[PDB]
RNA sequence: UAUAUAAUGAUAAUUCUAAUCUUAUACUUAAUUCUUAAGUAAUAUAUAAUAUAUAUAUAUAUUAUAUAUUAUAAGAGA
RNA sequence: UGCUGACAUGAGUAACGAAAAAAAGGUAUAAACCUUUUCACCUAAAACAUAAGGUUUAACUAUAAAAGUACGGCCCCUAAUUAAAUUAGAAUAUAAAUAUAUUUAAGAUGGGAUAAUCUAUAUUAAUAUUUAUCUUAAAAUAUAUAAUUAUAUUAUAUAUUAUAUAUUUAUAUAAUAUAAACUAAUAAAGAUCAGGAAAAUUAAUGUAUACCGUAAUGUAGACCGACUCAGGUAUGUAAGUAGAGAAUAUGAAGGUGAAUUAGAUAAUUAAAGGGAAGGAACUCGGCAAAGAUAGCUCAUAAGUUAGUCAAUAAAGAGUAAUAAGAACAAAGUUGUACAACUGUUUACUAAAAACACCGCACUUUGCAGAAACGAUAAGUUUAAGUAUAAGGUGUGAACUCUGCUCCAUGCUUAAUAUAUAAAUAAAAUUAUUUAACGAUAAUUUAAUUAAAUUUAGGUAAAUAGCAGCCUUAUUAUGAGGGUUAUAAUGUAGCGAAAUUCCUUGGCCU
RNA sequence: UAUAUUAAUAAUGUUAUGAAUAAUUAUUAAUAAUAAUAAACUAAGUGAACUGAAACAUCUAAGUAACUUAAGGAUAAGAAAUCAACAGAGAUAUUAUGAGUAUUGGUGAGAGAAAAUAAUAAAGGUCUAAUAAGUAUUAUGUGAAAAAAAUGUAAGAAAAUAGGAUAACAAAUUCUAAGACUAAAUACUAUUAAUAAGUAUAGUAAGUACCGUAAGGGAA
């Protein structure tokens, strides 16, 4: 959000550098490690990001690139480490509090162009210029089409709210059974806000 | 079943059948052999040999003590059992097992020597002669002339060295 | 608007869907050359 | 009173793993893009000895057996 | 309503398919062919030059001429995309066929050096979508007497005069000369809708220049339409006069005037012009037709979502017009219903109130994901994206608002509540056989053993639901009230509605 | 660059001061090549639907049509872990009787054998295997309409002092699975000869003209 031409950023994902470490000015004995890490922009492991920081840009493993919390305006905090396990819980945009690698990615301050969401597109041209096609309901279809097609008039034919291929489309969890979230503390509020 | 080519499958395919309902409806259907990826160690290779078999033969594997033994058994049921697959490891297990067993002594140099002659001779007379060629002539020639130089040894392809 | 005038000729695209390599060089026309040898057509493909 | 210390099972949870699964990146003789069999120059492992403090453990010359001239890194895991 | 073939009737009937033609001559042969003249028609084409296509139809067999600098192809390079090709025994998956991912090869509608002062491609020596061109600058002129503006010019395209040559090749240049359009090369710069891929220099030698296209037709008699079919069909130039213009009028050159002609012009039919008196009295309906008092410069209201939206406002003014005296552009207000709006739709009877939409809500998916596809899998799109993202559903901009209910069908969360199906390490037990043991076919029990199911919630911008009955203010009528049923009993708003049968409902204009 | 190249008799025009030449050599040895690849017959994988049952779903059609794959002049089968019934036979493959009998079925439409006796046929009996284990058998889901050997998942023997065969048991018979070869009688096609109460609309053209973009249809 912060960023502007002109700023300075970094990143810690291979370690703290030779430069400081032999200059022992800002090594971790006088610890200013701290304000050089909680400051918006640059990239730092959560082990050695604080807890209630908001993030963004998180990664899953110690590995992998930052792949939650990277659209406009997110951003999740940290709320737990759990060095023994080398895990760490985050919550993010979704509200979900999540299991993460503890030596995972993470950069500070939230994703810029907060007000991306008040945009307002005015007519259906600008659609067609991002690359969005009609969409046609499917009480306007017929019954060999959606199955909510058919009936004289306007009729939503007593028929469950379902897409086109007869899945429910209003609470029904699409994501059920032995194939769920191995990493996942406490699911989304989901209708509580 | 073309995916059995490709694995030890104890000479399993699929089979196809009916499926009956209590009205005794019919509906055709398919049945699988249980394919399991399966990595055996093989004494004779000195690796692991991995491969989709059925458990079956990966528990036949278990009695008869060997990916080896399984493969070079004689009888025709495993001929037949071992696929294209197995009939080229069994080829590669016994190759190495014979090469193990009896040693080539239990003539590449003296090739070697004779090489700038015959080159030097073909120069000579206005012809020539690479290695290829030069191995393809004198690949089965036993017998051995001393037509120039002198044989200031006694090896004889036989007791080498004392 | 009128109809009739569904053929279009472009020779680029006979030769490329209905030439002889154009079935020579699959499994189905293949077959289809050997079917019309067979019957004995003179003229297999465009 | 006026059914588990033990022997076993059921349920829940955590831990380990070569079960399983997912991502990423020089010569000598012998049968001149090759192989094999014995030894090597340097890149790496276990236990015995160098010499340190508490009355279960550090760091190295050199040697003992199996290998490179599938593997590592990360993740899930009975 | 048999099949094929031949021949009839309709019948010498309808038709001969937008069209200007006339003489003289070729020819005592001609409406139809050729020539000359006259007349017309197309002329931002019916002309010229091309692409694609095609029975060479052409000005033809004696026939469409290329080293390249305006020659295309061929060739180098790639896009979209394609491929019995491609990958320690082993690229992955798959009843076969085959399908994935990677390589490689192919593939334009694209890019590719030099060149009129004319030019040189090969081998051996290193490895930049799209759109626009200032209020303001300087001289000299029209400028006024400090204006300031009025302009070549605030940037390019070349030819002449002079100051000089190496026996006048390249320069340094000071002067002279543009009115309006357009072109290809600069420089600077505007919005967001954020704008292709691919193949690297000097040296020394070197070049005898391959192959293929080239006619004519190409708003058409030369292609696609069964026809010499009023249909369909890609580019550039497209005289001048006039205009804002590629509108409209003319038409200089060019091309053309048609497989139907000559008379006659009844009823009647089609296309077109005029019309007394009246002006919608026609009709289901002003359907059709008629109606324009500048086209430039001014001026332009109520509403309003503040947008000259309404608006190209209406009415009106200025400019020669005063009896009129080209074509073309321009065809008035107002109430209501429906739909915010531009747009899309039933190719060939419906263009709309239907679809879409921007906007508003609900919901799923934490990415090793939801969604769709995959005889099914690998895998692919989603997306090289990450909850402000993507999929599904309903509504359909915005103002004022969106009331009550989980009975039912589902979704969703827990209840140490609860059937059972398959799967087994044992035997409290009958039947059969057997001299016998023994061999074959059961019911109960285990520390055991799901989802469903029914219990209790939550969920309606999920699918859905929103009642009856009776007197009191000595009256029609019913603020209060009394009663049965329910999950609750239709709130705000609107109302004979595109929803009202009775119904031309009662009243007003 | 199969007129493509190390070696050779000499060189034009030149070789950073007796050899090595962009038009090349009478020459001689060595090194990359050419998919015309039918039909029918046979075996195997997957396999409909119309239809019949006077409807329809079990059943039928039917393991047929079609698609896919792979051989040979043929393929397939083949010398008993077969029949049979106390007496016996003795390998395959077709045909007649047995016989529309046994058997079987929403006991419906319907389907339906084997012993045994004859005919065709060839020399028709042979050894190649250290004699056969995740095999026989068992449970379970399928599996030629009667009759059955293969087949997914999982447990799993014995040695001729043994094993297979029948709902079961006893007795008796009969044969030896997990290793193999095999002419002939047969199928298709192409020639030759013979006979046609067959064809000139089944009598030679042409898969042409022509129709469709194509698969494909198709004349006189
Ligand atoms: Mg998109
Ligand atoms: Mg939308
Ligand atoms: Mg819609
Ligand atoms: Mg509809
Ligand atoms: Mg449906
Ligand atoms: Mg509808
Ligand atoms: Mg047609
Ligand atoms: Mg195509
Ligand atoms: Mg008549
Ligand atoms: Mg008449
Ligand atoms: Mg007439
Ligand atoms: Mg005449
Ligand atoms: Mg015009
Ligand atoms: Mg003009
Ligand atoms: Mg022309
Ligand atoms: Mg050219
Ligand atoms: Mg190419
Ligand atoms: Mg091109
Ligand atoms: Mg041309
Ligand atoms: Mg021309
Ligand atoms: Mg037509
Ligand atoms: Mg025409
Ligand atoms: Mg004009
Ligand atoms: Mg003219
Ligand atoms: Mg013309
Ligand atoms: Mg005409
Ligand atoms: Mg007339
Ligand atoms: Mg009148
Ligand atoms: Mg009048
Ligand atoms: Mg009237
Ligand atoms: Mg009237
Ligand atoms: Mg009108
Ligand atoms: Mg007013
Ligand atoms: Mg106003
Ligand atoms: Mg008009
Ligand atoms: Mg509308
Ligand atoms: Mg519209
Ligand atoms: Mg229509
Ligand atoms: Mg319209
Ligand atoms: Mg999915
Ligand atoms: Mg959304
Ligand atoms: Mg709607
Ligand atoms: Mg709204
Ligand atoms: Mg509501
Ligand atoms: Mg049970
Ligand atoms: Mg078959
Ligand atoms: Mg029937
Ligand atoms: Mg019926
Ligand atoms: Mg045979
Ligand atoms: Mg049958
Ligand atoms: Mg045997
Ligand atoms: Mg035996
Ligand atoms: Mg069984
Ligand atoms: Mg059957
Ligand atoms: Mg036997
Ligand atoms: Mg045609």
């Amino acid at each position: 959000d912060g960023l502007r031409p002109g700023d300075v950023v970094e990143s810690f994902r291979r370690g703290i550098p030779q430069t400081l470490l032999n200059e022992m000015g800002g090594k971790v004995d006088p610890a200013i490690l701290s304000v050089k890490t909680t400051q918006r922009g640059n990239c730092l492991p959560i082990s050695m990001i604080p807890i209630g920081t908001i993030i963004h840009n998180v990664g899953i493993t110690p590995v992998g690139p930052g792949k939650f919390c990277r659209s406009a305006g997110t951003y999740a905090r940290v709320l737990a480490k759990l060095p023994e396990k080398k895990k760490a819980i985050v919550r993010l945009q979704s509200g979900e509090h999540r299991y993460v690698s503890l030596e995972a990615v993470a950069t500070i301050g939230v994703v810029s162009n907060i007000d991306h969401q008040n945009r307002s597109l005015g007519k259906a041209g600008r659609s067609r210029w991002l690359g969005i096609r009609p969409t046609v309901r499917g009480v306007a279809m017929n019954k060999c089409d959606h199955p909510h097609g058919g009936g004289r008039g306007k009729s939503k034919s007593n028929k469950l709210s379902m897409s086109p291929w007869g899945q429910l489309a209003k609470g029904y969890k699409t994501r059920r059974g032995k194939n769920q979230n191995r990493m996942k503390v406490k699911d989304r509020p989901r209708g509580k806000d | 079943f073309k995916q059995s080519n490709k694995g030890l499958y104890g000479g399993s395919f699929v089979q196809f059948g009916n499926n009956i309902s209590e009205s005794k409806a019919k509906t055709r259907k398919k049945w699988l052999p249980n394919v399991v990826k399966k990595g055996l160690w093989s004494e004779t290779l000195n690796r692991k040999i991995s491969i989709k078999m059925t458990a079956k033969v990966l528990k036949t594997i278990s009695k008869e003590g060997g990916i080896d033994n399984y493969l070079t058994k004689e009888k025709s049921a495993r001929i037949k059992e071992l696929g294209p697959t197995g009939w080229k490891l069994r080829y590669r297990v016994l190759k190495r097992k014979d090469e193990i067993e009896n040693p080539p002594h239990k003539r590449r140099r003296l090739m070697s020597f004779l090489y700038p002659l015959e080159k030097l001779e073909y120069r000579s007379v206005g012809k020539d002669l690479n290695y290829k060629k030069f191995v393809e002539l004198f690949a089965d020639v036993p017998v051995k002339d001393i037509l120039a130089r002198l044989e200031d040894h006694k090896f004889d392809l036989s007791t080498i060295t004392v | 608007k009128s109809r009739g005038n569904t053929y279009q000729p472009s020779t680029l695209k006979r030769k490329r869907t209905f030439g002889f390599l154009a079935r020579a060089k699959s499994k189905q026309g293949s077959k289809i050359l050997k079917r019309r040898k067979l019957k004995g057509r003179w003229f297999l493909s465009h």
